């Protein structure tokens, strides 16, 4: 498994995608996405 | 920042996640002291912003609003009482130091904080410290959003806001001094050291500059000239611009590859086999052992979306979890931290646990006390993994075998493995789907030893499995694949 998941900070984890939704924020350069973006939302 | 400063002979820390200070003091006196634990990692003891949406999540404590020792775990008197009582029974206190940032830049201004201090995040105003606008990295950050946009740029990672949290100007003497004042207050109180939160997001030299300002530890409990133990949280599974090695000069570093890889192995995913663990440690490309703080899970990744993903083993998978923790605690690599958790109602929706935010057991935001059941388990939804016989006896194991070299490795070419630690301990695992039945060299003196996984040495007898070691150091080991705990561990202090 392992799955797709890109941890950023406490309470903030994203999903590895080629491009992020309209209501999502992107984080480039994360190894576990393997070239993809990390697409997350902050709970604040 | 390198010697743990635990009482002599004690080799592990336990994370008492979200525990109240008085409960930690009591646990130190009644349990952690007698059972040989080196210390306790505590949640941030500094005042944080109150998060009400959702209702008091655990992660609100990583959004500081002041350095007052006033949290849901307790006030300054209770914290001091905790540190004193713990130190007095040989258990050290390590603080989760949140120093890279303050609360969210988008938070409302007011007194929704754990001690009632005022702050104005939008205007970078934290009068209880005090901090002002020119104490943050807003003029240093080069991104359009003011946040971290790319992990390929170490400058952005260190100088911009991490997920909207106000990023302190750690290059400035003033900020370093406020932080140092906080940490020094903690040291003078009696703290032994610090987990440096979000270390990837700070420059190594700023961290060093802060550490150089720190007092020596309190001579009521520590030798003169003692430096605080430091372990920095840096997630580096490889392939990113920032490497773990940049931080080796400041202290130990969390090795997140450890629990991810170990979890993968024990779960037997991706073709992995326990026999591959023969060269566990630096042989797997990990950091130097004397730089590593190791653990199976932490408060982040135990919730299935931190570093390691679903491969991480947790209390929810108790049997395999116990296997992994036992392996880690027997193996010489790294300085070991055991997790202690509370159970929340997990709810996975499209692979995401939507209740992974839930804070510690509470009545209307007030944390529930840690109650002890007759069987030594905990009530009130505290899991207390550190109280599990299989884990605590392995903590003791690690104390007993400290300093002894890796020796007498054996495997079956599959998922049955064994090794010892000089002449002071030996451990055997069966992770195959069939019986383990082998005669192995233990390196131990002849005699009868209590298996400390299935039972205990209590006075002069065994409450569980007995292992007979011949004079030549060999012994028969029989472990069914259907066993409750498919591993056995024996050591010098468990011999009859
Ligand atoms: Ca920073
Ligand atoms: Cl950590």
């Amino acid at each position: 498994e392992s799955g797709n998941s890109c941890y950023i900070y406490h309470g903030v984890s994203g999903i590895c995608k080629a491009s992020c939704a309209e209501d999502e924020k992107a984080m480039a350069g994360m190894g576990v996405c393997e070239g993809h973006l990390c697409c997350y939302k902050t709970p604040w | 920042q390198y010697a743990p400063q635990t009482q002599s002979g004690r080799t592990s820390i336990v994370h008492l996640f979200e525990w109240r200070w008085v409960d930690i003091a009591l646990e130190c006196e009644r349990y952690l002291g007698p059972k040989g634990f080196g210390g306790v990692q505590v949640s941030p003891p500094n005042e944080n912003v109150v998060v009400t949406n959702p209702s008091r999540p655990w992660w609100e404590r990583y959004q500081p609003v002041s350095y007052k020792l006033c949290t849901r775990s307790g006030n300054e008197n209770e914290f001091r009482d905790m540190v004193t009582r713990c130190n007095n029974v040989g258990v050290r206190i390590y603080v989760d130091a949140v120093i890279n940032h303050m609360c969210g830049s988008g938070a409302a201004a007011g007194t929704g904080t754990t001690c009632g201090s005022y702050c104005n995040p939008g205007s970078r105003e934290f009068p209880a410290v005090p901090y002002s606008a020119w104490d943050f990295n807003d003029g240093k950050c080069k991104t359009a959003s003011g946040g971290i946009e790319s992990y390929n740029d170490p400058y952005q990672v260190r100088d911009c806001q991490l997920v909207g949290l106000l990023d302190l100007a750690l290059e400035k003497d003033y900020v370093r001094s406020m932080i140092a004042d906080y940490l020094n207050k903690l040291i003078d109180i009696g703290v032994a050291g610090f987990r440096i939160d979000a270390s990837k997001h700070m420059w190594p030299g700023d961290i060093k500059a802060v550490l150089d300002k720190l007092h020596n530890l309190n001579t009521n409990w520590f030798p003169a000239g003692s430096r605080p133990f430091i372990f920095q949280e840096v997630i580096d599974l490889g392939g990113e611009a920032i490497s773990s090695s940049e931080y080796f000069g400041n202290g130990r570093v969390t090795e997140f590859k450890y629990g991810a890889k170990l979890g993968t192995v024990v779960r037997k995913w991706s073709g992995e086999k326990m026999s591959y663990l023969k060269n566990w440690g630096e042989g797997w490309g990990f950091m130097p052992s004397d730089r590593a703080l190791v653990f199976v899970d932490n408060h982040d990744n135990q919730r299935g979306h931190g570093a390691g993903g679903s491969s991480i083993l947790t209390f929810w998978d108790a049997r395999l979890y116990k296997v992994a923790v036992g392996f880690m605690l027997a193996h010489p690599y790294g300085f070991t931290r055991v997790m202690s958790s509370y159970r929340w109602a997990r709810n996975f929706v499209n692979g995401e646990d939507v209740n992974d935010w839930i804070g510690p057991p509470n009545n209307n935001g007030v944390i529930k006390e840690v109650t002890i059941n007759a069987d030594t388990t905990c009530g009130n939804d505290w899991v207390c993994e550190h109280r599990w016989r299989e884990i605590r006896n392995m903590v003791w194991f690690r104390n007993v075998v400290d300093g002894q070299p890796f020796a007498n490795w054996w495997d079956n070419g599959s998922n049955q493995v064994a090794f010892g630690r000089g002449n002071r301990g030996f451990i055997v695992f069966n992770n195959d789907d069939w019986q383990l039945s082998s005669t192995l060299q233990t390196g131990l003196p002849g005699g009868t030893y209590c298996n400390v996984i299935s039972g205990d040495k209590v006075g002069n007898s065994c409450t569980g499995i007995k292992v007979y070691v011949s004079s030549d150091g060999t012994a028969q080991f029989s472990i069914s694949n259907s066993a409750q705990d498919p591993f056995i561990a024996i050591h010098a202090e468990s011999k009859l």
